[PDB]
């Protein structure tokens, strides 16, 4: 429902950045960097949900989803 | 099959046939007014109620 209070603690909004390599072909995999965006304490053992990586032209060039590795 | 559907992007119309809600809220109010006026009043009088004898010819 539109009018409701959700107060989550296990979810963080993040920005994912990656490099599109030369001569990249569909189906190949690349590394991504996940950075928190607002008042999150940690991203220790989180899992990145399906994220479309846009280019400068605002077109989806990659789809990101995986487990984050934080140093510790 | 409906094609790629994003997961965190807001539900927006993207293609032909997609529906969108319009909140009609129009409030236009224009006005103008103007005026102009002019007036002019004049009185003149001269009365020699008792004319002295040396001035009765003039």
């Amino acid at each position: 429902p539109t009018g409701t209070n959700m107060q989550l603690k296990n979810v963080a909004a993040v920005m994912v950045t990656a490099s599109y390599p030369p001569f990249a072909r569909q189906g190949q995999t690349i590394d991504v960097v996940v950075s928190s965006m607002g008042n999150a304490k940690s991203l220790r053992g989180g899992t990145l949900l399906m994220t479309p990586l846009k280019g400068v032209d605002s077109q989806v060039y990659a789809l990101a989803q995986g487990n984050i590795l934080v140093g510790g | 099959n409906y094609g790629y559907q994003p997961l965190f992007e807001d539900r927006r119309p993207r293609n032909i046939g997609d529906t969108l809600t319009i909140v009609l809220q129009e409030n236009v109010s224009a006005s103008k007014s103007s005026s102009a006026n002019a007036s002019r009043d004049g009185k003149t009088s001269f009365g020699f109620d008792t004319v002295p004898r040396y001035l009765q010819g003039l």
